[PDB]
DNA sequence: TATAATGGGGGATGCA
């Protein structure tokens, strides 16, 4: 019932979405190009700010751990960038 | 079509305007599922902007 | 790693 309520997607949105998802991965590729930080963490302090203040952990992998804090000063630095970048 | 400038010049019983005229024509594309409209609507384009 | 595939198979008693 859980999965009855995501509507099946059409041709136009599936490639969207897909197109969207790979444009977000080449963004964050030169995001980390700008910054000369790290992929991973960028891609996950993205997360963190998408998927809301309900999921926020240390992710094995990532050498900084992500607090609340820490993706606070990051984010503060993501704004910190030209229109442009 | 609108007329900008309007000149005129006295012939005989007959006059001979001068328009500088001012239109827009339409031109339709068909767009396919795999494609993107990356323009709004109602958007000012130059030669060679994409549209899609 | 790339055809497309998108929703399963008795028997009685105490307590809310």
């Amino acid at each position: 019932h859980e999965i009855g309520q995501v509507p099946l997607l059409t041709l136009e949105e599936e490639v969207e979405l897909a197109r969207k998802v790979e444009e977000g991965m080449e963004a964050i590729k030169k995001l980390s190009e700008i910054t000369g930080l790290d992929p991973d963490l960028i891609r996950e302090v993205v997360r963190a700010k998408i998927l809301g203040s309900a999921r926020v952990r240390h992710i094995p992998g990532l050498k900084e751990t992500l607090d609340p804090k820490t993706v606070e000063e990051i984010d503060q630095k993501l704004k910190s960038l030209p229109k442009e970048h | 079509v609108r007329a900008a400038q309007v000149e005129a010049e006295e012939e005989g019983e007959t006059v001979y305007l001068t328009l500088f005229l001012e239109w827009t024509e339409p031109k339709d594309y068909r767009v396919q599922p795999h494609m993107n409209v990356v323009v709004p609507e109602g958007a000012r384009v130059e030669a060679g902007d994409k549209i899609v």
